[PDB]
């Protein structure tokens, strides 16, 4: 209980040179980039396939009968 | 590394490894055969032995012999570059088409969907076959099952499914043939590939195609099951799409575990089966469903040994569907094709709220009639008709015609009935029956209802007699 | 008829803030 | 016209759950157009802090391989072992 | 401070050393992984996975806990989803899990109890009638597969909205409900129902399903038990609702046969017995000197083509205070809830209603299993004397009567309002046709009207002179202004 | 000596001794426990090692936990001052009353009653109940046994006895439960004290109370009667007292052998039963009878696995009795309270040279009309009633009347029936069938004999239901 509270430290001296580092998401090589386009899709699914940043305009239609 | 057959008894081969030792799980390979003989890891004995199931014949293995861990599960093709191709059991190709170049892979075990990720969303698929729509509809990605024993129509069924569903849907489907006629594929694949679902062509092609018929050893019907699986997985997942997975027969997954679990050394269990019976399968089949991302609408035919509809294969996937459809031999054996038992085929959206109560109101009251008739049925066979009193000998001839009413010609055994296939609207199914239920034709010859659509080829038929 | 009659008894943030805000039987 | 009236409180009722329809298409709508980004961020703020936390791995698996004077402070924290317990 | 892996396979890893691990205590796994020992033998303990073992291997680590099986407790629980070992899968955050009971406690003794005397309302005409239930109680459910077997346990937490959302802290019932073998796309489309009709609030909701591992199935009813075990020992009501059994034992049997114990009948292993007796027990009406709390068990089983000598459902009927069947035959008939009085029985009787009800239909029951038996036997048309005309030109109008709709319960005083239409002979000259349309109104028309009534015997639970004065009536002010 | 714990399975221990090897029965002693521990000695595996069962459950044991040769078979608080007391499986009480005080104490594991101790006098004891004592009387002293499948009324029947039969009744009572409802127990507990057989101020009580519920491990139930029995057999061999032994259910005993038998090391037989069934029914039932020396009742309620009178329990339980009730759920479903088959139901002592000929010959001539009616039942059902004969209308009549005034309202069962319990002397039950036998009530209708006590209370019935 104290030889192992700063062997948790060895966490945050990454942590630092990670969250500080922009430029890019780090050292990504190209898997990066394809999948966040994979789940671009699929998230673009649910919901429909026109544009999310405009205000839908509205078709409307009828009364069905039984 | 590398380790030797020390051990092989049908599809069951026990290999030792000195260096090293692979997971359960991961798909080894044979070295020393003109043929991609994979066996999967199942098994640690301990004295760094394992003990793997083949994916084929292993006739020739050697005590000696030796073997490749591959470091992984058996992993196949999928992806967009499937469509069209027949894939076997462990992802080679058997349309001899060549190779099928693929982006990416996946294997055919995986976790199952957790809780969150299911969807409630409940919305009715008509089939234009008036007993399912009628009685039991189908759902909208829900699991589906036919139940049936050897020649009750299970296959026939599905086909004209595959049909009336299939033919005009925007979006994939995969079918996977899991033990069954490899005649039927060759069949099916002709029959797609006019019809053009299937385009050699092109990249236009709508379907996947995986087969381990029942020609091939227990472990490849053992697992076939999956691979099929797997591919429509991804259409799902990798693609957020509307998927429908047929298989057909899903009961010879469990059988072949059956044929395997014997040698793996398990105890039996009831009627002989594998002790595992229950999760073998509910893992497997809790992987078809639809989640929040995707939308598998599935269809599985299910074979019934002997009948048996409690043998516990038939009995224990039962847990697993949304809609049953029954199919009775007794049934077949009058002439009332689709054979499906109306008393015995269920739907988790006969709902007054899901179908609206006309539906579930009329649906409720053939129903009725019909398990009032089935209540007779014992009087009428050992006294006669004329000992039944008068309101009761109506409740018959009502009954009588709606049981015939529910039969309708497919429009794929054109060839069996002769006559032509008709597909009938949930309007006019809905309809026919509340006239029939309300008495409107109780002037009419039984026959009349007799294998046709909507309620007017009935009184029309009952024309031409006269 | 009447079924018909017991079913229906039952029942950039400031761009889209701002955006925000049968009768044949009298005859028959 | 009883027969008559069921269907003059079935129109009169028709109409009563399609202009209901319509004044919750606009949420199922307009709320949708944004609750969309709900997720084109969370995705976003999860995965990168997997290869963030991920990279984290990488980075100290190559502290410890690397760094020979890294291997002093393994004597060192582990030789507090046999100690404390006994 | 613990050792090897033999090896492993279906679940059943093999461990040589542990050598001081208690039985039935369980071992964590290299990675990561929660196990179980069952077999302490000679040369190593096998041990039962609870999960995927893909991940095991022969020769990896197995490490003791000491601990023999426990798990979360408490209102901290309460309208969440958690797996059988309690970890939450809602998605929604760990549960506030202060108490932590075992698993593995065996049941209450015959001195910390008392007679079963406190109505469990279901809210089902049928069974609050003719086989009522009350704290403390076990009452199966068994039937063929879908015959409104789980309609039944749905229908009554939902019941138990009214008693949660009050003052009176007696007619509080807080609902576990476990959910072996099923499938996930259901174990969610029903809390979906709960949560719609808002009853998910009071509703712990244990679930280990298909794809969950052998003994996460075996174990999830007790866990779920454990749960309502607290709510009890702590002055509380509990009422846990395990769907199925059926399944449990299965799930049972397969770890017993994967762990080479020798099998029995139908396969499954001699202890088939005790593994639904000792969970069955553990619901009790603990007597006032340990709190006066409760917990009522609805175990439901499912039956083959109605074989009820299959192994288990004897078993379990053995074990039960009593038992509702279902009945696909009765269902289509018309007859939902799909019951069959004469076969349903509740051996607590009326000991368990309100002395309101039990004035309506406490020898009613005795009496539809002899109107039953006396028109199958004057089935034919022909002549019987002036006893026996009669008992039929009720009856038939007094089944319309427990013709009820689904997810909709009634309070006890509605249900004898009803009940008392007929038993009294306010509808002995009425075509059974229409017994429903009647009553659909006569209700809705004496709650418009008389909140009165219903005000005192919902509330002194009892049918005075006065009360009955009322009815006698409100009643009669109704057959004569619709025929007559 | 001491021994050490070799190995653990369910309910089946095996267990070392370095010297010490216990003879088989000899309870064990496990050292360590939050609560006692004992495992009775079932085999010697060799290698100085003994397989055993646990008389509780062995959550908790760990290979070499320490365990000591008790040195003789359990031994419970046999003797006067369990009365009132709850003991159990291995003597401990639990009534929460601390140590039960005697300075004697037997083993469980007895020997059996030799030949020439055998009483051969039986004489009728009258239970009030119309059904039994009109068809099939018990005999003081004797081994009666109640049949039923599950919720026929078995244990019920049993209450309405201990009710009847056991109050006015000045000798000793012992009910024991074995393995079936820990809420009945409880159940029976303060209707006992509210009648006070019990009494937990003085020491008037009269009845002994051992309990092992359907709970506890097949150990435990394994043997709660052999304990319940014990603490009877004293009470018999002592006092030459009129001993009243209650079990309730006799059949837990085979049921619990069974669960074990598997992992004692028993190829299954028949049924899946344990390949001693026999047996072990036989040197235990041998030991509930009556001595020269005392007298013991005997009333055990068994349960008829799914109603199959020929599965192995419940059938090789027949052999032990004097007199049998069986309890049909065909008639139970009828609604005709208490379900006896009054023809699947049997006494030794239905002898007219022991009940005289009027008894005999009346009950034999209900038995036999209640047999013809049963014969024309599917001829009527299914072909036209009014097709039978003059005769045949009349012997259907007379028989649903004497089927119905078989019932009776029982007093333990006021709660379901709803009418105030009941209970008819020997005599005014053969005068009441005799009558309806004989053509004195053809006219008065159906369900008038539903249900009554004395037969004039049906003639009451007869015009209430009239006018
Ligand atoms: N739906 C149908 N309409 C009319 N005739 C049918 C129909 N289905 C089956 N038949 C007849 O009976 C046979 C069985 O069809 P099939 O669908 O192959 O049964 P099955 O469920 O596949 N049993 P099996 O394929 O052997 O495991 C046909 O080949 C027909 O001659
Ligand atoms: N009182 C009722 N009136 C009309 N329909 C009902 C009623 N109760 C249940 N149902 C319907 O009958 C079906 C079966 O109900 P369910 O509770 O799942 O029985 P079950 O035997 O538990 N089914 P399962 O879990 O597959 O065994 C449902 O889908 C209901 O909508
Ligand atoms: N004497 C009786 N009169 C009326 N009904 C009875 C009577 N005895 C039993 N019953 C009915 O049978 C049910 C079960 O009784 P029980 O004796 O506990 O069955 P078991 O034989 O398995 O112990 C009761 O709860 C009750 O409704
Ligand atoms: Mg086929
Ligand atoms: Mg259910
Ligand atoms: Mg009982």
């Amino acid at each position: 209980l104290d030889p192992v509270q700063k062997l948790f430290v060895d966490k945050i001296r990454e942590y630092r040179t990670k969250r500080q580092t922009s430029g890019g998401p780090v050292d990504a090589g190209p898997e990066y980039q394809q999948d966040l386009d994979r789940e671009l899709f699929k998230l673009k699914q649910m919901y429909g396939k026109a544009d999310m940043n405009t205000f839908p305009n509205f078709t409307f239609e009828d009364p069905k009968f039984e | 590394t590398t380790g030797r057959i020390v051990a092989v008894i049908g599809a069951v081969v026990d290999v030792q490894f000195d260096e090293g030792l692979p997971p359960i799980l991961n798909a080894l390979e044979v070295q020393g055969r003109e043929t991609r003989l994979v066996l999967e890891v199942a098994q640690h004995l301990g004295e760094s032995t394992v003990r793997t199931i083949a994916m084929d014949g292993t006739e020739g293995l050697v005590r000696g012999q030796k073997v490749l861990d591959s470091g992984a599960p058996i992993r196949i093709p999928v992806g967009p570059e499937t469509l069209g191709r027949i894939m076997n059991v462990i992802g080679e190709p058997i349309d001899e088409r060549g190779p099928i170049k693929t982006k990416q892979f996946a294997a055919i075990h995986a976790e199952a969907p957790e809780f969150v990720e299911m969807s409630v969303e409940q919305e009715i698929l008509v089939t234009g076959i008036k007993v399912v729509d009628l009685l039991a509809p189908y759902a909208k990605g829900g699991k589906i099952g036919l139940f049936g024993g050897a020649g009750v129509g299970k296959t026939v069924l599905i086909m004209e499914l595959i049909n009336n569903v299939a033919k005009a849907h925007g979006g994939y489907s995969v079918f996977a043939g899991v033990g069954e006629r490899t005649r039927e594929g060759n069949d099916l694949y002709h029959e797609m590939i006019e019809s053009g679902v299937i385009n050699l062509k092109d990249a236009t092609s709508k379907v996947a195609l995986v087969y381990g018929q029942m020609n091939e050893p227990p472990g490849a019907r053992a697992r076939v099951a999956l691979t099929g699986l797997t591919v429509a997985e991804y259409f799902r997942d990798q693609e957020g799409q509307d998927v429908l997975l047929f298989i057909d027969n899903i009961f010879r997954f469990t059988q072949a575990g059956s044929e395997v679990s014997a040698l793996l050394g398990r105890i039996p269990s009831a009627v002989g089966y594998q002790p595992t019976l229950a999760t073998d399968m509910g893992t497997m089949q809790e992987r078809i469903t639809t989640t929040k991302k995707g939308s598998i609408t599935s269809v599985q035919a299910i074979y019934v040994p002997a009948d048996d509809l409690t043998d516990p294969a038939p009995a224990t996937t039962f847990a697993h569907l949304d809609a049953t459809t029954v199919l009775s031999r007794a049934i077949a054996e009058l002439g009332i094709y689709p054979a499906v038992d109306p008393l015995d085929s269920t739907s988790r959206i006969m709902d007054p709220n899901i179908v609206g109560s006309e539906h579930y109101d009329v649906a409720r009251g053939v129903q009725k009639i019909l398990q009032d008739y089935k209540s007779l049925q014992d009087i009428i066979a050992i006294l006669g008709m004329d000992e039944l009193s008068e309101e009761d000998k109506l409740t018959v001839s009502r009954a009588r015609k709606i049981q015939r009413f529910l039969s309708q010609p497919f429009q794929v055994a054109e060839v069996f009935t002769g006559h032509l296939g008709k597909l009938v609207p949930l309007k006019e199914t809905i309809k026919g029956f509340q006239q029939i239920l309300a008495g409107e034709y109780d002037h009419l010859p039984e026959q009349a209802f007799y294998m046709v659509g909507p309620i007017e080829e009935a009184v029309a038929k009952a024309d031409k007699l006269a | 008829l009447k079924s018909w009659n017991e079913t229906l008894t039952s029942r950039l943030v400031d761009d889209f803030e701002k955006k925000f805000n049968y009768t044949a039987q009298v005859d028959a | 016209h009883y027969l008559f009236d069921v269907q003059r409180n079935n129109i009169a009722m028709a109409l009563e759950v399609t202009y209901r329809e319509r004044l919750h298409r606009v949420y199922r709508e307009v709320k949708n157009r944004l609750d969309y980004h709900i997720s084109v961020q969370n995705m976003m703020r999860q995965k990168e802090q997997e290869h963030m936390i991920n990279w984290v791995e990488k980075r100290v698996v190559q502290s410890i391989s690397a760094q020979q004077e890294k291997e002093t402070i393994a004597k060192c924290i582990a030789d507090l072992k046999l100690l404390s317990k006994k | 401070e613990t050792g090897r892996v033999l090896s492993i396979g279906d679940g059943i890893a093999r461990v040589h050393g542990l050598r001081n691990v208690q039985a039935e205590e369980m071992v964590e796994f290299s990675s990561g992984l929660k196990g179980m020992s069952l077999n302490l033998e000679p040369d190593n303990v096998g041990v039962v996975v609870f999960g995927n073992d893909k991940l095991i291997k022969e020769g990896d680590i197995v490490k003791r806990t000491g601990a023999i099986v426990d798990v979360p407790v408490g209102e901290e629980l309460l309208g969440r989803v958690v797996d059988a070992l309690g970890n939450a899968i809602d998605g929604k955050g760990p549960i506030g899990s202060k108490a932590r009971r075992r698993v593995g406690l065996k049941a209450p003794g015959i001195i910390p109890r008392i007679s079963v005397r406190e109505p469990m309302q279901t809210g089902i005409k049928a069974v609050d009638s003719l086989v009522p239930i009350g704290r403390g109680q076990r009452e199966l459910i068994i039937g063929d597969r879908q015959t409104g077997k789980t309609s039944i346990a749905i229908d009554t937490i939902i019941n138990q909205k009214r008693f949660n959302d009050g003052t009176d802290e007696k007619k509080k019932l807080y609902c576990i409900y476990v959910a072996i073998g099923q499938k996930r796309s259901t174990v969610a489309q029903l809390v979906k129902r709960l949560t719609d009709a808002d009853a998910m609030k009071y509703t712990i909701v244990v679930s280990a399903t298909a794809s969950d591992a052998a003994p996460l199935q075996y174990l999830a009813p007790y866990s779920g038990c454990s749960m309502g075990e607290y709510f009890r020992d702590n002055g509380k009501h509990a009422l846990i609702i395990y769907d199925d059994l059926s399944k449990q034992a299965v799930a049972y049997r397969q770890m017993s046969l994967l762990l080479r114990r020798p099998p029995g009948r139908e396969a499954y292993p001699g202890d088939v017995f005790y593994l639904h007796s000792r969970l069955l027990e553990r619901a009790a009406k603990m007597n006032d000197a340990f709190g006066g709390g409760s917990l009522t068990a609805l175990p439901v089983i499912e039956t083959q083509a109605g074989d009820v000598s299959a192994y288990i459902p004897t078993n379990v009927i053995s074990i039960t205070d009593g038992q509702i069947f279902l009945e696909t035959e009765l269902f289509y008939k018309g007859i939902r809830p799909a019951i069959n009085v004469g076969l349903s029985v509740s051996r607590v009787g009326s000991a368990a209603q309100t002395r309101a009800m039990k004035q309506v239909a406490g020898t009613m029951k005795l009496e539809l299993a002899q109107y039953r038996e006396v028109a199958a036997f004057a089935q034919f048309g022909s002549d019987l004397d002036a006893a026996t005309q009669q008992l039929l030109s009720r009856g038939v109008r007094l089944t319309e009567l427990l013709k009820q709709g689904q997810y909709s319960p009634m309070a006890i005083e509605e249900q004898v309002a009803v009940i008392y239409a007929g038993v009294r002979g306010y509808l002995d000259k009425l075509e059974p046709s229409k017994i429903t349309k009647f009553e659909n109104a006569f209700l809705s028309h004496v709650i418009s009207q008389h909140q009165a009534l219903l005000g005192k015997i919902r509330t002194d639970g009892k049918i005075s002179e006065e009360s009955d004065a009322k009815l006698k009536e409100i009643v009669t002010n109704f057959l004569a202004g619709f025929e007559a």
